RNA sequence: AACUGUCUCUUAUCUUUAAUCAGUGAAAUUGACCUUUCAGUGAAGAGGCUGAAAUAUAAUAAUAAGACGAGAAGACCCUAUGGAGCUUA
RNA sequence: CACCAACUUCCUAAACUUAAAUUGGGUUAAUCUAUAACUUUAUAGAUGCAACACUGUUAGUAUGAGUAACAAGAAUUCCAAUUCUCCAGGCAUACGCGUAUAACAACUCGGAUAACCAUUGUUAGUUAAUCAGAAUAGGCAAUAAUCACACUAUAAAUCACCUAUAACUUCUCUGUUAACCCAACACCGGAAUGCCUAAAGGAAAGAUCCAAAAAGAUAAAAGGAAAAGAA
RNA sequence: GUAAGUUUAGAUUAUAGCCAAAAGAGGGAGCUCUUCUGGAACGGAAAAAACCUUUAAUAGUGAAUAAUUAACAACA
């Protein structure tokens, strides 16, 4: 079955140019304080997530450096350090991870 | 037609399911720290709680063991099971695992993204939300009422 | 491509006429444009009118103050109508006052103010000015001509025309062309009246009558929103003037304005004005 | 091919007199060859169109469509050439006057199939016009509340004319 | 004969489809259409005529019984003091 | 005890009497030439001189319709990175193709989307004395193979070496890449031989939802046409 | 009462209706034919090629008229 007759742009119009059909805005925008960039109520910042997530990357990037071979996960706790921070006694009998950088502000 | 499931459909069937849950969770263990898609991430979120109270039950406990083995694919997690997880979650009742949503992929599906990490790791914190401070004025309004009362 | 000349030259016609509807030019007056002889224009003026002006004269009369500006402006790079429009107001405000007397003695003097003001307006001159072509004839440093310095050399011409035709040419031109404009025009339109109530009052207690009485003659729709109420003013238990409003108000004054009419004269049905009379 | 949308930011306004109050800025831009559907769009400038500067932004770094992400760049740079170019002191003080897409040329091609068929292929491409007007978007129009509804229909019905009467 | 959801008598689960977001993007078709119901009229015949009736604007989602539905050079048999072609003993 | 209603008729101004093949007569759009005119005109002479309609021809752009339609195993420390989950025709030659090979740089076009390139541009490539391709005249021949022996059979199944003549010291040329071919397409199709069967070769999941309806698969209380047995 | 007609010469085109209404013939309903008559609204009969009122067609914010779906139980 195809068309009987064309459709009117005046008709096609109507059809898409009705309210449900059209972009809806959102209200639910909201600000970072801590960099100062846009998001959502019910999302998270990315701005500062870019340096989390790179700093994993950083610490994940030592501890595969650390181990040096597969299958190779220890049996005890991990801990990671920063230059100009010294393990202490309950730091003992624990995987260390040493960074070149200093600790983060945000990094407690 | 959503009504009173329990279980998520994923991958190409049940056992798929399982596999695909039993590789996250592997991955989540081996690193902490994942992101997955939000509803593989809820579904898995039920399983890794479980996971924490069968390393609380004891290294020598033979189910344990066998379910320790089934769902760690990979070997030397299960000394760090009941010697690493075990041993740090000991105080904890629950809630061993935390989930928060992250921005949706900009990868053309605009699939909905969230976090799943294991609560006490050495990894640098998420960022997670800070509560208005009671300094407030509509606080400091509510602090008066219950000098008050 | 398509040959010819005369297609090519149509199109050109086609695109002006495109062009012509959306840049309209700017207005300029036709004295500057080509095909334009002052001399012969008021020669043509003057005998369309079938009347008898002193060249001079009215030329002083169109000469204006700030046309003398730009020839001396344009000379640094002449006899004003201030004396002529004087006359022409003058003459007009007793002329028009006169005629407004003889028609309706009973009209207050304060009424035929408002009338001759009207009448004397710079729209009502401006308008009958354009209309007349005098805006062309009109000697200005600016175009459009302005109003006011319009309005000037309209009493101008009449000044120099007093002149030339004497005030009784000028007084049947007066009311050929002026007297005519109130033709469909009512009393309160030409005259602003407040307080109709007051004021009627006023005239009665001159006359030694008694204040009206107001009473509802008719109602219609009291309580629906389009109501209509129809007030008589009974003067001596005598209704003496009637009028329609939509609020008890409105229909007081109303009836008020009425009387006002009758009281002056200024009844709908009152005998037209004669423009008639060649003497 | 036409672009008489950039001749727009070429148009030159005679020295304002003393008299007369200082012109708003009005910025035209537009993107002429885009790989996006025109009516797809569409229906992003509908939308955004009478918002403020920072309001539309914010709108289209949240959006889902490739089509708001180039609006949200074609919106950046007009900005910019306005602060840089039409003297806008404020860059907050800006509202989307207008936005509307057009089609651009495109390209043809065939589009084969599996079991002998062939097909019409259509290179899509569209052009986006904006204009932008310094200062906040102008206030929303307030519908017309029962008491000036009734008050119009009595007016009307006063201006009527008596029809076909001496 | 057995066997079994063929059925008495249907139900449940999973995959595909489906629905939503995003990217890309056809075909048959198309006089114009501001595209209603009943009865009449007519050639078996009316969204558009006659007479009644109904009727905010615009949308959105579903099903295929009938209009003895619309269709082709489809099917069958027979005729010709029809043609034409062919063969002759 | 009437009115209304037709250009029938009267009235003011005019007019001077009722369909369509065909036939008689009067004009006209456009272009060129002759001769004039000079913001596009005149008189003559000429002609590829006038399109709301041939399922006309060519081009453009709509409608159907943003509809049919199409798509990548997981985690991470990263796309010639690791590990995990699962699948099971792979490697050589022939033939064909002819640079699709490889590196770099691009992000427009091509892949029916991205990532990434198979795209765009530039530069590079495939190595052979061993792998592959590129003198003459006479003389004379009974008896297959089949582990060839026995043993049979029927479809009836192998130059050499002698006798003379002629030449007299040699390693160049060409082929060599590839994820590749025939089917209009990066087409669920077609495509010889040898070895071997996972050590080789691979990925069903673009996201979300779990609609109805429909298709496929699995399961069935009691019964068995409302198992593999006979004719 | 009225204005065409006859002859001579040249020359083609048309030569198939439709419906209504009369007169016949087949026939017995109704049909099937032959013959005569009339028709082609913009008015009316409901819409109505074929019936009725209507000589052409012009402007006017005049007038008189035509046809014109309506009609008013029985016993001496
Ligand atoms: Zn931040």
């Amino acid at each position: 079955a195809a068309p009987k007759n064309r459709r009117t742009i005046e008709v096609n119009r109507c059809r898409r140019r009705n309210p449900q059909k059209l972009i809806k805005i959102k209200n639910n925008i909201d600000i970072c304080p801590e960099c100062g960039h846009l998001k959502q109520k019910h999302v998270l910042c990315g701005y500062c997530y870019e340096k989390v997530r790179q700093e994993t990357t950083k610490i994940r990037q030592q501890i595969g450096a650390q181990e040096g071979g597969p299958f190779r996960a220890p049996s005890v706790e991990t801990m990671v350090l920063y230059t100009g921070e010294k393990p202490s006694e309950k730091d003992q009998g624990k995987r260390i991870v040493e960074r070149n950088i200093k600790r983060p502000s945000w990094f407690t | 037609i959503s009504h009173g499931r329990v279980y998520r459909r994923l991958g190409l069937g049940p056992e798929s399911r399982i596999h695909l849950l039993r590789n996250l969770l592997t991955g989540l263990v081996r690193h902490e720290r994942i992101e997955a898609t939000w509803a593989r991430a809820d579904e898995m979120r039920g399983y890794a709680e479980k996971l924490i109270d069968y390393g609380k039950l004891g290294d020598t406990n033979e189910r344990a063991m066998r379910m320790a083995d089934f769902w760690l694919t990979e070997k030397d997690l299960i000394p760090k099971l009941f010697k690493v997880l075990a041993p740090r979650f000991q105080g904890q009742n629950g809630n061993y695992t935390r989930m928060l949503q992250i921005p949706n992929r900009k990868e053309q599906d605009r699939a909905k993204m969230a976090v799943i990490e294991y609560k006490g790791n050495y990894l640098p914190p998420l960022p997670l939300p800070h509560r208005d401070s009671n300094l407030t004025l509509l606080n400091q309004l509510l602090l008066g009422l219950q000098q008050d009362l | 491509v398509k040959k010819g000349f005369r297609a090519a030259f149509r199109f050109q016609k086609e695109l002006e006429r495109w062009r012509l509807l959306r840049c309209p030019p700017p207005p300029v007056r036709r004295s500057e444009k080509p095909n334009w002889d002052y001399h012969a224009e008021v020669q043509a003026f003057g005998s369309r009118l079938q009347e008898t002006f002193s060249l001079d004269l009215l030329k002083t009369a169109f000469i204006n103050s700030c046309y003398i500006k730009s020839e001396e402006a344009k000379r640094q790079s002449l006899k004003d109508n201030q004396e002529l429009f004087e006359q022409g107001l003058s003459f007009s405000h007793r002329c028009l006052t006169q005629f407004l007397e003889d028609e309706f003695p009973d009209l207050p003097a304060e009424g035929t103010e408002s009338l001759v003001s009207f009448l004397t307006g710079e729209a009502v001159v401006c308008h009958v000015a354009r209309n007349l072509a005098v805006e062309q004839l009109t000697l200005s440093a600016e175009f459009p001509v302005p109003l006011p310095v319009l309005r000037q050399t309209f009493f101008a011409v009449i000044g120099a025309l007093l002149q030339s035709s004497g005030p009784e040419r000028a007084a049947l031109f007066i009311r050929d062309f002026l007297i005519t404009q109130m033709t469909g025009k009512e009393l309160f339109e030409m005259w602003t009246v407040v307080n109709p109530m007051g004021l009627l009052v006023e005239e009665l207690k001159k006359r030694n009558i008694s204040a009206p009485e107001s009473r509802l003659t008719r109602q219609s729709g009291s309580t629906t929103a389009l109501p209509l109420y129809f007030v008589g003013l009974y003067c001596d238990r005598k209704l003496i003037a009637e009028g329609p409003g939509e609020t008890v108000l409105v229909a007081e004054e109303e009836a008020a304005r009425v009387a006002l009419r009758k009281l002056y004269g200024f009844t709908e049905n009152r005998r037209p004005w004669d423009y008639s009379k060649p003497k | 091919i036409s672009r008489k949308w950039e001749k727009k930011n070429k148009i030159v306004y005679p020295p304002q007199l003393p008299g007369e109050p200082r012109r708003p800025a009005e910025i035209y831009h537009c993107r002429r060859q885009i790989k996006y559907s025109k009516d797809k769009m569409w229906y992003l400038a509908k939308m955004i169109r009478g918002m403020s500067i920072d309001q539309a932004l914010a709108q289209l770094e949240f959006n889902d469509k490739k089509g708001a992400q180039i609006i949200k760049e074609v919106l950046l740079e007009a900005q910019d050439m306005a602060v840089r170019d039409h003297n806008v002191e404020f860059r907050s003080n800006l509202h989307i006057a207008e936005s509307t897409s057009g089609r651009g040329q495109c390209l043809k091609r065939i589009r084969y199939h599996g079991r002998g068929r062939f097909g019409i292929m259509e290179k899509v491409y569209c052009h986006y016009f904006v204009k932008l007007v310094e200062g906040p978007p102008p206030p929303p129009e307030v519908p017309k509340t029962a008491v000036d509804h009734a008050k119009d229909y009595i007016q009307q019905l006063r201006s009527r004319t008596i029809i076909h009467t001496l």
